[PDB]
RNA sequence: UCUCUUACUUUUAACCAGUGAAAUUGACCUGCCCGUGAAGAGGCGGGCAUAACACAGCAAGACGAGAAGACCCUAUGGAGCUUUAAUUUAUUAAUGCAAACACCUGCAUUAAAAAUUUCGGUUGGGGCG
RNA sequence: ACUGAACUCCUCACACCCAAUUGGACCAAUCUAUCACCCUAUAGAAGAACUAAUGUUAGUAUAAGUAACAUGAAAACAUUCU
RNA sequence: GCUAAACCUAGCCCCAAACCCCACCUUACUACCAGACAACCUUAGCCAAACCAUUUACAUAAAGUAUAGGCGAUAGAAAUUGAUGGCGCAAUAGAUAUAGUACCGCAAGGGAAAGAUGAAAAACCAAGCAUAAUAUAGCAAGGACUAACCCCUAUACCUUCUGCAUAAUGAAUUAACUAGAAAUAACUUUGCAAGGAGAGCCAAAGCUAAGACCCCCGAAACCAGACGAGCUACCUAAGAACAGCUAAAAGAGCACACCCGUCUAUGUAGCAAAAUAGUGGGAAGAUUUAUAGGUAGAGGCGACAAACCUACCGAGCCUGGUGAUAGCUGGUUGUCCAAGAUAGAAUCUUAGUUCAACUUUAAAUUUGCCCACAGAACCCUCUAAAUCCCCUU
């Protein structure tokens, strides 16, 4: 009887309740007897860096210049990777310089997006 | 009657009175009286005479028929040969 | 509003009604009466009197052919074709003090009128105008504005 | 409030705005033109005046045409401009009667006709009238081209319509191959009806198909910026070496 | 005929109110 | 709502002159929005009306009445005031001049019958008052003698008019 | 009132909100009998006789009604000594100031209704003091009206603005009755 | 009690503002201008009744027929009923028959 | 059960304390008898009675509350049902004739099923006559 | 003989006692145009006036402080007992 | 002196102008598996015709004309002509809106209420009562009186009616809201005038402009499209329950649980919009019952009780047509004056209406009333009060 209250696991007989999520993502399948399957490969792997060294804190020093906000933009992305070495061997297949034809084959797709985050 | 038509907005007139009566510009009503074409085997001369005339009508049906017409039946028209010409108009009344 | 009834209530029957008694503008015999009204011709007259009256102050200016253009704008004279009129008939009215000389072109005329514009030395002819051309004859300024 | 514009000029604005402002000019035309269909279920008047025998006076008299009801089976198949009349009659055809509603269906029948231009076989349900046309027109094909698409009442018959034109257009040698005397002896024949390519595609498609086929034309991946930027860098660098 | 009117209940927030 | 019992104690009267009788002192005190009927406050008020703190408070102590209680806490804390801040010399030297019990904001409730239908409850609260006036209490209005109530008909006798006369 | 269009409108009980249900039976309840919680009766129900969608006062004076009442409010004025006729309305400077001073010295009104021949050729000195005023009103002689002259107590009129009303004024004494819109083309009016 | 305690706040009404001083100025702009405009060319208002006038059915036809095809899909529903109970009630009802 | 009712316990009840509705309500300073009258008076006429208020019972009256009486009549007000009431066969089922070479379509006829609508007035209340 | 009307007279003044219906003279408040400026005037307008519809909403009464409702006992408020 | 009173702006109305990260169709807001399934088809009815059955509306001018029409209610062209805010609302108003929220309903769907300080808060008035219960007697007042009462006079109001104090209706009371819309033709006042009017239209003093007359609430109903078989009727799938005793494979008996509801009492605004206590029928079956699904209103379902189909089924409910209609009932709000109660006829009509009669208003004119003789029938032997007519007055 109550329509503005969220759809939740928590509400509804046994199958429904069993049924519905909470958003967590899946990370293997059923076979028969329940038995679940679990994919290592669907687990998110944590990629955490070694931090020991590193001289970044959390908070940056009050004492610091401020500087105007500048977005990268794609013409700014080329001008600072590609037009150097574009100018050289122009003055001296555009793989070479670092364009690829195809997002397929690579292990990180830029479009459509397959990596986390 | 339609004192307001839906479309015009309009007082219309009541077509009947058109196919029955006749307006004199006077503002008498004539017309013809009821049976003239009935049962005339059993009728006497007298009285088939007498419905074979045309007839005037009351104050009180010619302000009725005045209401269930508009205007536009009640102007002045200058027909050609009308048979009722002479009678548009009243001559040596008092009141 | 008077006390209970139809009358109070504002439903009494339509004008016409008689109760149920057989309504008087209904037992009457169709007659045709006016049958075809919307097709007779109507002619507005123009008496004798009137054009006299019309040459002697000068509105309609007999030295020139008078039509039914100069009657209208004499303004002795008002048709309306959407009524049905077909222009000006001639009457005899006035006939015998009549005196203007005049070239009058009507629609229609009586005898005695023709008589009475001959014997003053003038000329009188009937000329038919249908519907349209007599429109633009009576209000010639309003037919050159629409270009055609 | 009121609207800007007429409700019943939305349909003509959403055409002048969007994807159907950049469908081709002519099909645009051949949509907005609105050339009233043959009569077929009433008996047009003769002339724009008649003498009513009431009054004797000449009035103006209008062809209204009756709504037809075509049902969607009737665009599969080849009905001359016949569809069901729904309407009302009086009982014993007097009008102090009840008054009935009443359905009158054509008489369908299933007959195979053979194009010359397509060189097939076509099973097509359909009308006497539609027979009589065909008659009238010396062929299925002369039928469909000569017929227009307000007369013709029949999805599939502008298909057939578009197809035989475009095979007039492009003179396929797919008509009767290894026959090109009897491929050319068929195009003259139909040589009248020869229309340009472009507007041959676009030949009885309708609002959502042009829709359709429109994206598919201008639909493109996007380039890669790499490229542009690419491109521009060279010729600033021309430039600079040329000056 | 047999006659029943249902009740009518008044609406809730008449009598919730609170200071 | 009105608050203007509040604001009575709030006049200052002007100097009295030395040849001028004392004036006694007033004390205006009251409690709101008591949950409890004003109509049984009222027989409380009633009761303590014209009689000296003292007794009152003592009536009140015994009085089972819900009413009693909260009254009594009015008038002590009323006493406190009277001696604190209106310059009252003896607590016992205090008699409520006025005592009455106001309506207060109520809230309505639903009560349920048997057959769906309802009636309108009424959280009924009420507001308390007094007045405490320094010096004794008046005496009780003595009742009327004989003799004078035979006066009061012998002047009624003789306020007789010829009346509808010259 | 020809102008004004009363813009006020109320929703009648078909109009308002909901009221489409009956709002209990007719009997057996011991309330009163109610077919829809939106009649006039009930709170925040309809208006039953109220102001209906923008309504128009609009009717037309004959054009000699309202020519005659141009002439009678000029005689008004000229006999109750508010009239002042002028060569021009040229001033010799555009300030407000002394336009003011001039009326009161003068003693014209407090309220002057200045009228020239046409408005593109008012003079920039007049135009300059008037635009300032409040109670000075410029008006071209088109623009004359009953109403501004009686709201204003005095009427100043330059010798060209007299000549004009007079002949517009006049020729609706001897006009014939209109053939049609004077607007159209005539024999000999401009 | 439905009467305030306290003067409402003074109203002052400036009489000689642009709008009241220039009012009714070409009012006679037909018969001081040629005719080349008429009076009621001067109403600023609903399209339907600029230089018209009638009761409340004659006012709802003209908007419906005028401006019935721009109306809201509600409005236009409101105006047709209105429409078809003012010509019940004029043709229908009233007094005098 | 009753002749024929009595005794007791509990609940209810009354009193004290807390909380606290409902229908109802023109205003009421709200008596009895007879007569009157819109044809059964607290209110009118003639008499009689008459300090003031509480509390508990009672049910003779306030034509008591309750449901705009379900009985009866009326309404050119409804609806349900039945027909051998009037009007129809749009719809199905058959046939016959066309159309096409059994089906489909059109036109008729017959049934089945239904659909729409009505059920006058006067009347010593209505009905019957 | 007298008492006895709103009949009549007397002094003064007079449009100032019939339902439905009809004619007329005024007019409260509101807004607008001009006035006015401790509450107004001349006009134009209109959602323009409520002792009554088992009227609608809200407040508070009457019935009524009435009908109804609730907490087994003692105690150290541990606990025990019925 | 308490309840309370007030308040001004939140907004809204009418016009003009202008065209407007992730998740989610599975049980929506659910990362991640073989589909195939796809839309189009006349509105009807209320209502009017006083029933109802054909029928009944959905720029200007021509014109409410031609035409259509149980030729009647009514419907109704075309040719042709030319085409910048508010004498709005201001918290019961204005949008329903502080919000489609709260709340109500299974669902479609229905649908509210309200807030007020100040520049800064970092500063006297409705009802109802109380003050202050009450004194013989009476529509609660009036005449009065020295005096409140005592004296004398006085049968609340509205509606309805022949007639109401009526024991006929409504009303507890205060506040707010709550109900006469308009053509024809006339009348009054202007303007112009044989012409008037800002094309059209009218005109034998007319034409043009203005002023001034036409209410509110209420049905059972009808039709269209949605929503409903979580109750109930029946059915489908796959489940569960039935102690004990007698008998023996039983639509068997006694009897629990369980189902039902025979009779009594209580209750009747109740604990309950159908209950409680006792009593009673069945209780291994045509039983009872949990879950999910199905049949939908011109219908379903029915061991027919016109049963049941979400508490009110002779046919559901919601929304819409719809402000349905009602000759019927009720209501119809400032002051004052004046005139004002009249025969009948017709009518599916006698609860109404139209015409007469009466009545009202304005205008023109001259006779109006009362009434002297004389006069108005025989049938019929007699045979009334009178009447009609009617100069004078
Ligand atoms: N009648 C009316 N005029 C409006 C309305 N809204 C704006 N106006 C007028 O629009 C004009 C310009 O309005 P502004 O707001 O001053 O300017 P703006 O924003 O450029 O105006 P718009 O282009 O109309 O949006 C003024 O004359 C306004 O009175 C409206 O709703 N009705
Ligand atoms: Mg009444
Ligand atoms: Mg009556
Ligand atoms: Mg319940
Ligand atoms: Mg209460
Ligand atoms: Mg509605
Ligand atoms: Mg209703
Ligand atoms: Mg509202
Ligand atoms: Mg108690
Ligand atoms: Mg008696
Ligand atoms: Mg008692
Ligand atoms: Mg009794
Ligand atoms: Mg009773
Ligand atoms: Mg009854
Ligand atoms: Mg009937
Ligand atoms: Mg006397
Ligand atoms: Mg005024
Ligand atoms: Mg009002
Ligand atoms: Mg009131
Ligand atoms: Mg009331
Ligand atoms: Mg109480
Ligand atoms: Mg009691
Ligand atoms: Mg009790
Ligand atoms: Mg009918
Ligand atoms: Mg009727
Ligand atoms: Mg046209
Ligand atoms: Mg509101
Ligand atoms: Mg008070
Ligand atoms: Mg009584
Ligand atoms: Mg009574
Ligand atoms: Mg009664
Ligand atoms: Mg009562
Ligand atoms: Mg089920
Ligand atoms: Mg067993
Ligand atoms: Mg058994
Ligand atoms: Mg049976
Ligand atoms: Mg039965
Ligand atoms: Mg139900
Ligand atoms: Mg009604
Ligand atoms: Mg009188
Ligand atoms: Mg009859």
């Amino acid at each position: 009887a109550d329509r503005m209250s969220k759809w939740t696991s928590k509400r509804g007989p046994r199958s429904f309740r069993g049924r519905k999520g909470r958003g967590a993502k899946g990370i293997g399948f059923l076979t028969s007897g329940w038995r679940f399957v679990q994919i290592k490969e669907m687990v998110p792997e944590f990629v955490v860096p070694d931090l020991t060294g590193f001289k970044l804190k959390p908070y940056v020093s009050y004492l610091a210049p401020e500087s105007e906000e500048t977005p990268l933009t794609a013409a700014q992305l080329f001008s600072e990777a590609v037009a150097p070495a574009i100018e050289k061997d122009f003055k001296d297949n555009l793989e070479k310089y670092g364009f690829e034809p195809t997002q397929e084959g690579k292990l990180f797709q830029l479009y459509p997006r397959n990596f986390l985050r | 009657l339609t004192y307001f038509s839906a479309r015009k907005g309009k007082r219309k007139t009541v077509k009947a009175v058109i196919d029955r009566f006749l307006r004199l510009h006077c503002g008498l009503w004539v017309r013809r009286k009821a049976g003239y074409k009935k049962k005339l085997w059993k009728k006497t001369p007298a009285r088939k005479k007498r419905l074979r005339e045309f007839v005037f009508c009351n104050k009180t049906q010619s302000k009725l028929l005045d209401k269930m017409t508009t205007s536009f039946w009640k102007r002045r028209n200058w027909y050609v040969d009308d048979p009722y010409q002479k009678y548009h108009d009243r001559t040596n009344l008092k009141v | 509003r008077g006390h209970k009834g139809e009358r109070q209530r504002g439903t009494r029957p339509r004008l016409g009604f008689e109760g149920g008694q057989t309504p008087f503008y209904i037992r009457i015999p169709k007659y045709g009466f006016n049958e075809g009204h919307s097709f007779r011709r109507q002619y507005k007259p123009l008496s004798l009197n009137r054009l006299q009256y019309l040459i002697d102050l000068g509105r309609v200016d007999p030295s020139q052919p008078i039509d039914l253009t100069q009657l209208v704008n004499g303004r002795g004279v008002t048709i309306q074709p959407l009524k049905r009129d077909y222009g000006v008939q001639l009457v005899e009215e006035g006939a015998d003090t009549f005196t203007a000389k005049v070239n009058i072109e009507v629609q229609l005329a009586s005898e005695l009128a023709i008589a009475a514009i001959e014997k003053n030395g003038g000329v009188v002819t009937t000329a038919f105008y249908d519907p349209r051309s007599l429109d633009i004859v009576c209000k010639p300024v309003p037919f050159f504005l629409r270009g055609q | 409030p009121l609207h800007k514009y007429p409700v019943w000029l939305w349909k003509r604005l959403q055409l002048r705005e969007g994807i159907c402002s950049r469908l081709p000019g002519h099909y645009l035309r051949s949509l907005e033109e609105e050339r009233t269909p043959t009569p077929v279920h009433y008996r047009p008047h003769g002339a724009k005046f008649k003498i009513n025998p009431k009054n004797g006076q000449r009035e103006r008299v209008e062809d209204v045409p009756i709504p037809i009801y075509f049902p969607p089976e009737s665009q599969r198949g080849l009905w001359g401009g016949e569809g069901w009349i729904l309407g009302q009659i009086y009982a014993n055809n007097d009008k102090l009667s009840k008054r009935l509603k009443k359905v009158w269906k054509p008489q369908l029948f299933e007959r195979e006709f053979y194009s010359e231009i397509l060189d097939k076989k076509f099973t097509v349900t359909v009308t006497m009238r539609t027979l009589d046309l065909i008659d009238e027109a010396y062929g299925l094909d002369f039928y469909i081209l000569k017929t227009p698409k307000e007369d013709l009442c029949s999805k599939f018959g502008m298909d057939l319509k578009r197809g035989m034109l475009l095979r007039l257009a492009r003179q396929d040698p797919q008509l009767h191959p290894e026959d090109p005397e009897r491929r050319a002896a068929i195009y003259d024949k139909y040589k009248e009806f020869a229309i340009p390519e472009e507007e041959a595609e676009w030949v009885g498609l309708t609002l959502e198909e042009a829709i359709e086929k429109q994206r598919l034309l201008e639909e493109k991946d996007p380039v890669p910026l790499f490229k542009i930027y690419v491109a521009e860098l060279i010729q600033q660098l021309q430039q600079q070496a040329l000056s | 005929k047999k006659r029943f009117t249902p009740p009518i209940y008044q609406p809730k927030f008449k009598t919730e109110k609170e200071f | 709502i009105s608050r203007k019992w509040e604001k009575k104690n709030k006049i200052v009267y002007p100097p009295q002159l030395p040849g001028e009788p004392r004036r006694p002192a007033e004390i205006y005190h009251c409690r709101r929005q008591i949950k409890y009927s004003k109509d049984k406050m009222w027989y409380l008020a009633k009761l303590i009306r014209g009689m000296s703190i003292d007794q009152a408070l003592a009536q009140l102590e015994f009085n089972d009445k819900k009413g009693a209680k909260i009254i009594k806490e009015v008038l002590l804390e009323a006493q406190d005031m009277a001696v604190r801040d209106h310059n009252v010399e003896f607590r016992s030297n205090l008699y409520i001049a006025e005592s009455t019990s106001g309506r207060g904001q109520c809230l309505k409730r639903i009560r349920y019958h048997g057959r769906g239908r309802f009636g309108i409850m009424e959280k009924v609260y009420c507001h308390y008052f007094v007045k405490l006036v320094e010096g004794p209490p008046p005496p009780p209005e003595p009742p009327k003698t004989a003799v004078a109530h035979a006066k009061e008909y012998i002047q009624q006798l003789r306020s007789r008019t010829i009346v509808h006369t010259l | 009132n020809f102008k004004r269009i009363s813009y006020a409108k109320t929703k009648t009980r078909a109009e308002v909100r909901g009221g489409g249900r009956k709002p209990w039976p007719q009997k057996g309840t011991g309330r009163a009998r109610h077919g829809s919680i939106r009649s006039p009766l009930w709170r925040g129900g309809g208006v039953a006789h109220g102001p209906r969608g923008p309504t128009s006062y609009y009717y037309m004076l004959p054009m000699k009604v309202r020519a005659l009442g141009l002439k009678v409010a000029l005689t008004v004025k000229l006999a109750q000594d508010d009239l002042h006729i002028m060569d021009s309305l040229e001033l010799p400077t555009g300030d407000p100031q002394y336009l003011t001073e001039l009326a009161h010295y003068r003693r014209w009104g407090d309220s002057v209704l200045l009228v020239d021949l046409t408005h593109e050729e008012m003079p920039q000195s007049i135009v300059e003091a008037t635009s300032r005023l409040k109670t000075f009103n410029l008006i071209p002689a088109v623009g004359l009206n009953v109403h501004s002259m009686l709201k204003h107590q005095t009427l100043v009129l330059t010798l060209p603005t007299v000549a004009f009303l007079e002949d517009k004024l006049l020729w609706q004494d001897s006009r014939y009755r209109p053939l049609y819109p004077f607007s159209l083309p005539y024999s000999d009016f401009p | 009690i439905g009467i305030r305690l306290t003067l409402p706040p003074p109203k002052v009404v400036d009489r000689w503002n642009e709008k009241r001083a220039m009012f009714g100025v070409y009012d006679n702009i037909g018969i001081l201008g040629n005719f080349e405009k008429h009076p009621k060319e001067l109403i600023r208002g609903p399209i339907w009744l600029r230089g018209w006038k009638g009761n409340e059915l004659q006012r709802c036809i003209r908007k419906r027929k005028m401006v019935g095809s721009r109306m809201f899909a509600d409005d236009l529903h409101n105006l047709n009923k209105r429409i078809r109970y003012l010509y019940k009630h004029f043709n229908r009802h009233g007094k005098f028959r």
